[PDB]
């Protein structure tokens, strides 16, 4: 426990997270439905744009959580078991969203670069096998922490009180370390380079397109950069930070208090907090900026 | 009946022209496309000068192109048309013409052999 | 004073645009032809598939079903009328006879009887044949352009067809010549159909404006029309009294007429492309209608 | 009840096995495009299919329906030829093949005329705003001949000849006289003007220069397929 952490959080989380809930909930369920929507037709990207809304609305029915207990006081006295799931939840969506557009990347790629080939990958009933096959794996895969008992207790001396830790700890615990070992190499790493050649090749094709005009290249590349620094700029930060603390909590000496407790945890949890932007982020360029569909799915609500 | 008379013609010579007169009747003039097309010994249909509707716009052919005077008028529901240039060819059937639907741009058929909507025409007789 | 209907049932499973469509004298069932080249008969009261005829040439026009019900004839760009058994004993659906002679694209079939049929064409002329031997009885001529429609009158000795100059034409089947013919439109015809009792015939156009006939009447009766609607009709219709009328229109909608109101009233909406054909069964239970979004959505 | 037996048996034999065939049959459906054809009598469509198919006819006395293949993607192209000259009703029925091939007789100046307007009515037509055409131009090698003689100069028909200039993207080819560029791409414009004035981004025009001997055809209407579907993709994908 270090003093700073408690009272740093305390502005950094709530203030943030307010934002992050409120405007991602409404845009989510406007893409999800159009989702849904673009899927009833022959357009298969609909399923995959459905799957990721709904992990990021499953990432924000967990926030509230968060934001109250980040807002740490003593005043916390939900079971042990909500902060199992809560958290089993946060990654879950995390990781499946990180898929899903891995997945959208790769369907647009397939469709616009190979107009007159690959049929049946990009047939709706392929992807939904996709979409179950993915979930059904990363469930079995994350599950370790739901058995183990995810939940510790520790001493403030300057508090001088003690208070409830929900999930993750300092250090790590070995099967923590393990586990994220691979949620990283599985959910970052694989994304990443999967979208930049997705949409440099879809880049590619569109200034090699012979019948356009000058403002639609100038609109499309407009919306692939954000796309791509939108996804760089949310990620990045927390799995490098995230990295950092699995490898030097194994191979540091625990007695180096001051440096590492102090200004890794503290930057490791505002990139945390700086992640949830993707939610928000995700909405609008997916189907605002470009989809008038939109409209036409709140016509029919 | 949806007809179109044309009135006018007869003695001709180079250097001087009559005028060609059209009557569209029991047929709205204004809003359908207009256009005149000829046919002459020896040969089929060929397109002329046309007009658009409400007279807005005109277009030519090189042979026909800035020595014929077309015109439309909705004061008499005809088409105008006055010779310069006047050449032996000048002799023919001067079918008065429209495109088959309205507010459009196409006239796919107007060209086409027993084409319903077109005049009987007139001939000038040009002499020396 | 207002119209509305819904719709009650879906078709799918076509890949391409329907360009035709027909009962059969047993309501339940129905033909479809679309340029997929698939003749599909659906069981309409359970929106199911019971048979798939892959047709000869894709690009087809037309489809009728027999009043017997078993036989179906179909064609189109090819100038062939080719009939298929349904209720064969065999078990499958085959082809029976095929019908050739015409000289320009078919434009409408219809049946007589199960060893009869009558036929129209875009060469400016109308056939009768014999299904048993396959051959001509008599052959209608006197139009100017592409004659695009037939209304076999319920009284089968006489029918009318409309063309693409300004005039139809009526034909009583057993001579074989022309009696009378009508010339109010300017922009011509694109479907007709007649009334059960036989004496007045409706009638669509490329301009936007309905009209009405009839055999008793030398005169074009009216002239439906609206002042902000530039496009054409595609199609007309029929009550089971009647009385009341409709048609199907080209900007993606139709848009019902009635003579007796004499005004219009709706539309049904909710296809993204043209409405390519209607109907209505034999005994009324059911309307259905194609579009070329490739749906033959059914309506309340 | 042996009703409902019967009707069970019926649904479950015949609509499972007939929708599992028409899946099967859908599946090579999509599979397949479809283009139709057009062009003047004196052109040389006839002998451009006859030469496609040769690369690699279904049916005759009616639609001149034809197969080719590249790279492994089956084509058809239909030739409506027992029809009546007049085609305002019949051009419709092709209002979703993936593009129209658009031939011409530049040679044949009296008809240039006939099809600028053919032309021009095509592109207007409230059916086919949205689906592109390929434009070919034959006997192009007539067109110096007929220069040097001039029995029927170009300007007889079209002076804005005269006073035309060759545009900086003119490519003239390696073996080929300029002025004849000049001509040759001047009725390439004529057509171009058309085909720019009142179009809009739902459509497009592809010109093309060859004689009906060339068999890269295929090619080219392959490579323009591409270029169309791949619009449509961008704009499906909802990249605009």
């Amino acid at each position: 426990c270090i003093e700073e952490q408690h009272d740093l959080d305390h502005y950094l989380f709530p203030i943030v997270y307010i934002f992050v809930i409120i405007v991602s909930i409404p845009a989510n369920i406007g893409s999800l439905c159009v989702s849904f929507l673009q899927a009833k037709k022959e357009s298969e990207l609909g399923i995959y744009l459905f799957s990721l809304s709904l992990s990021d609305l499953l990432y924000a029915l967990t926030l509230p959580l968060w934001i109250d207990y980040t807002w740490n006081k003593d005043n916390w006295t939900f079971s042990p078991a909500l902060c199992k799931g809560s958290a089993f939840l946060m990654y879950m969506n995390f990781y499946s969203s990180t898929a899903f557009l891995t997945c959208i990347a790769v369907d647009r790629y397939l469709a616009v670069v190979y107009p007159l080939k690959f049929f049946f990958l990009r047939t709706r009933r392929f992807a939904l096998m996709v979409s179950l096959s993915i979930w059904i794996l990363e469930t079995i895969f994350n599950a370790v922490m739901l058995w183990e008992d995810e939940t510790v207790v520790e001493y403030c001396d300057a508090e001088k009180s003690n208070f409830t830790l929900c999930y993750d700890k300092y250090p790590l615990e070995k099967w923590q370390i393990n586990l994220n070992l691979f949620r990283t190499c599985t959910g970052y790493a694989i994304p990443l380079v999967t979208i930049l050649i997705c949409n440099r090749k879809v880049y590619q094709a569109v200034r090699h397109n012979k019948a356009t005009e000058n403002k639609e290249k100038k609109r499309i590349i407009k919306l692939l950069v954000s796309i791509t620094v939108t996804f760089v700029l949310c990620f990045t930060p927390f799995h490098v930070m995230l990295l950092i603390r699995c490898i030097l909590e194994h191979a540091v000496n625990f007695e180096d208090h001051s440096n590492s407790g102090k200004r890794t945890y503290t930057m490791y949890r505002i990139t945390v907090a700086l992640t949830s932007l993707n939610c928000v982020a995700d909405p609008i360029l997916y189907c605002f900026v470009t989809e008038t569909g939109r409209y036409d799915m709140w016509n029919i609500l | 009946q949806v007809q179109l008379q044309e009135s006018g013609g007869g003695l001709v010579q180079p250097g001087g022209s009559l005028r060609l007169s059209c009557a569209a009747s029991g047929f709205t003039f204004s809003n359908y496309k207009m256009n005149w097309v000829r046919q002459a010994p020896g040969k089929g249909l060929e397109w002329v000068s046309d007009i658009s509707q409400s007279g807005a716009s005109i277009s030519y052919t090189g042979s026909v192109k800035g020595r014929f005077t077309i015109s439309r008028d909705n004061a008499k529901n005809t088409l105008y048309l006055q010779m310069n240039s006047l050449k032996p060819e000048d002799t023919a059937v001067y079918y008065c013409a429209r495109c088959p639907a309205p507010f459009t741009r196409d006239c796919f058929d107007v060209t086409s052999t027993t084409y319903a909507y077109r005049g009987q025409g007139t001939q000038v007789t040009v002499s020396s | 004073g207002r119209i509305q209907m819904r719709t009650r049932r879906t078709l799918r499973g076509h890949l391409a645009k329907i360009y035709a469509m027909h009962w059969g004298t047993d309501s339940r069932l129905l033909v479809s032809a679309s340029q997929d080249g698939k003749l599909i008969i659906w069981d309409s009261y359970t929106t199911n598939k019971v048979h798939a005829i892959p047709l000869r040439s894709s690009w087809v026009m037309t489809c009728a079903y027999a009043p017997s019900g078993n036989y179906v004839a179909c064609g189109g760009l090819d100038n062939i009328c080719s009939i298929y058994n349904l209720k064969t004993r065999e078990g499958n659906v085959r082809v029976s006879r095929e019908l050739a002679g015409h000289t320009g694209y078919l434009s409408c079939c219809r049946f007589l009887d199960d060893n009869q049929i009558v036929t129209s064409s875009g060469d400016t002329t109308c056939a009768l044949w014999d299904i048993e031997t396959g051959q001509q009885t008599t052959t209608f001529t006197g139009h100017t352009g592409d004659v695009m429609s037939l209304s076999l009158a319920p009284d089968t000795r006489l029918f009318v067809s409309g063309a693409c100059d300004a005039s139809a034409k009526l034909w009583d089947v057993r001579e074989g010549m022309c009696r009378q013919t009508f010339t109010g439109h300017e922009s011509d015809i694109n479907a007709i159909c007649f009334f059960p009792n036989g004496n007045a015939f409706a009638t669509g156009s490329d301009d936007a404006t309905c009209r009405l006939f009839d055999l008793r009447a030398d005169q074009e009766l009216m002239t439906y029309s609206h002042d902000n609607i530039i496009c054409g009709i595609t199609s007309v219709s029929f009550s089971k009294s009647g009385r009341l009328l409709l048609a199907g229109y080209d900007d993606f909608n139709c848009n019902v007429w009635d003579a007796l109101k004499a005004d219009r009233a709706g539309v049904l909406a909710g296809h993204d492309n043209r409405v390519s054909c209607l109907g209505v069964t034999d005994d009324g239970m059911a309307v259905a209608t194609g579009s070329w979004d490739s749906f033959l959505k059914i309506w309340n | 009840t042996e009703d409902q037996r019967n009707e069970e048996k019926a649904q479950r034999e015949a609509n499972k096995k007939i929708e599992k065939q028409l899946q099967k049959d859908k599946q090579v459906y999509r599979a397949t495009h479809r283009l139709l054809l057009l062009g003047a009598d004196n052109s040389g469509k006839s002998t451009i299919v006859k030469q496609m198919r040769i690369l690699h006819s279904g049916g005759t006395s009616g639609i001149f329906e034809t197969k080719f293949q590249v790279d492994k993607v089956n084509f058809h192209m239909f030739d409506v030829g027992g029809q009546r000259d007049e085609r305002r009703k019949w051009i419709q029925c092709f209002n979703d093949v993936t593009a129209i091939i658009f031939v011409v007789d530049s040679s044949d100046y009296n008809r240039l005329q006939e099809a600028l307007n053919l032309f021009k009515s095509i592109w207007n037509n409230r059916w086919l705003r949205t689906i592109s055409v390929i434009l070919f131009l034959n006997k192009q090698d007539l067109l110096a001949e007929k220069v040097l003689a001039g029995k029927s100069k170009i300007e007889d028909y079209f002076p804005e000849f005269a006073r035309y200039t060759t545009p900086e993207d003119a490519t003239p080819e390696p073996g080929e006289d300029p002025r004849v560029t000049r001509a040759k791409y001047f009725i390439r414009d004529e057509f171009l003007r058309i085909s720019t004035a009142s179009g809009d981004g739902r459509h497009y025009c592809y010109p093309h220069f060859t004689c009906a001997v060339d068999t890269e055809n295929a090619r080219r209407i392959f490579n323009d397929c591409r270029d169309i579907i791949q619009r449509m993709h961008l704009r499906q994908y909802e990249l605009l």
